[PDB]
């Protein structure tokens, strides 16, 4: 579930919330107070039940806040069939003058290296003008339910 | 670079880059004709050779 | 197109320029050295300035290190000037960033307030999305044409 | 008191340490022009008088 990005992640610096849901993704740079944890079931077992969804609440607060550019969601999940099939997600971000940028692509083929040879070139997807200093990055993994 | 800001330094700097490499050409240029000539003689020690 | 606006004094109007440096191009709003756009720069002591002094304006004074071009930064704290460490609130060296404005209409030019709205364009190969009044026409194809 | 344009008077500064970024608070002046060097860089160079 999407990635955090600030320089202090706390009240008195401002912070990034890019987060990805199943039809869509909300990217909004306000000055989020706290961040605590993502809601955790503390069964964190799922042999039994595949239902998990609904967490929310990830951040406290947000006072003065802008830059809204709710979108269509990033990563497109093509199907995993027979096995052994599964599509390895490339990222990168950058931050000059004030500029950020995101590339991806969706690379097939992960049968049985990790990390997978050959050679494959990313697309550019979106410009984000909001500018700001990054010098800090976190992820936001939902534990809710995992395997 | 001490005494301009930016915005000059980049155009006083260009005329000395232009001025050497004008300098540097002119020298290209008369070694070439110094060798072509070199060589000739070469040429003439070897057959005479 | 970015139209971002600010007050600052008729002094310091001349900082805003690709390459300057000072006191409020370097911790206030500092522009790239490739800097496309351009500024406008108006007087505004009609309705900025009383006669007692307006102190609604704020600039910033001491900071770490000098801000990377197109940054901003509304973070308040206590500056460290000493080797005593400064726990907060104001002590002797351990400044507030923040100074106010003396604007007065007695004040001649140079010390009014200036009224700075700066515009910024980019001219990459991108899909275009405004510009002027121009009228499109047919489309010529397999003839020598000024397209 | 300033001296008259016919009979301007020289004043001979030197021994002392520069900062020539605080002359903007003694005169309600605008623009600071300046010829062989550019202002930015006034307290950066070291002079003889
Ligand atoms: C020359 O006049 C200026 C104009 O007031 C004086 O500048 C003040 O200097 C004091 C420092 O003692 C500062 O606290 C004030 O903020 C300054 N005010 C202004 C408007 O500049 C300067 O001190 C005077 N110098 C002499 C030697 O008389
Ligand atoms: C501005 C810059 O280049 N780096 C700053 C660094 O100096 C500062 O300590 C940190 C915490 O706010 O944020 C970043
Ligand atoms: C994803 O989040 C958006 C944000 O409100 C929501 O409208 C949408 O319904 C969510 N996706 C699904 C599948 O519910
Ligand atoms: C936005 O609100 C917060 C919380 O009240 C405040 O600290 C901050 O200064 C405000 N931003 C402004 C006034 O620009």
């Amino acid at each position: 579930r999407g990635w955090i990005f600030g320089t202090t992640l706390d009240s008195k610096t401002q912070s990034l919330l890019i987060v990805n849901n199943a039809t869509n993704v909300v990217i909004k740079v306000c000055e989020f107070q706290f961040c605590n944890d993502p809601f955790l079931d503390v069964y964190y077992h799922k042999n039994n039940k595949s239902w998990m969804e609904s967490e929310f609440r990830v951040y406290s607060s947000a006072n003065n806040c802008t830059f809204e550019y709710v979108s269509q969601p990033f990563l497109m999940d093509l199907e995993g069939k027979q096995g052994n099939f599964k599509n390895l997600r490339e990222f990168v971000f950058k931050n000059i003058d004030g500029y950020f940028k995101i590339y991806s692509k969706h690379t097939p083929i992960n049968l049985g290296r990790d990390l997978p040879q050959g050679f494959s070139a990313l697309e550019p997807l979106v410009d984000l003008p909001i500018g700001i200093n990054i010098t800090r990055f976190q992820t936001l993994l939902a534990l809710h339910r995992s395997y | 670079l001490s005494r301009l800001d930016p915005p000059e330094a980049e155009v006083q700097i260009d005329r000395l880059i232009t001025g050497r490499l004008q300098s540097l050409q002119t020298y290209v240029t008369q070694q070439l004709i110094r060798a072509a000539e070199i060589r000739a003689s070469a040429n003439l020690a070897a057959t005479k050779m | 197109v970015y139209a971002d606006s600010f007050v600052i004094r008729g002094n310091e109007v001349s900082q805003i320029a690709p390459g300057q440096t000072g006191n409020i191009a370097d911790y206030n709003y500092k522009l790239p050295d490739d800097f496309t756009g351009c500024v406008i720069a108006w007087n505004s002591n009609k309705l900025d300035s009383k006669v007692g002094g307006n102190y609604n304006y704020l600039y910033r004074l001491f900071r770490k290190s000098n801000l990377k071009p197109f940054e901003r930064d509304i973070s308040t704290e206590i500056y460290q000037a000493g080797n005593k460490p400064c726990n907060g609130v104001a002590g002797f060296n351990c400044y507030f960033p923040l100074r106010s404005y003396g604007f007065r209409p007695t004040y001649g030019v140079g010390h009014q307030p200036y009224r700075v709205v700066v515009l910024s364009f980019e001219l990459l190969h991108a899909p275009a999305t405004v510009c002027g009044p121009k009228k499109s026409t047919n489309l010529v194809k397999n003839k020598c044409v000024n397209f | 008191r300033f001296a008259s344009v016919y009979a301007w008077n020289r004043k001979r500064i030197s021994n002392c340490v520069a900062d020539y970024s605080v002359l903007y608070n003694f005169a309600p002046f605008f623009a600071f022009k300046c010829y062989g060097v550019s202002p930015t860089k006034l307290n950066d160079l070291c002079f003889t008088n």
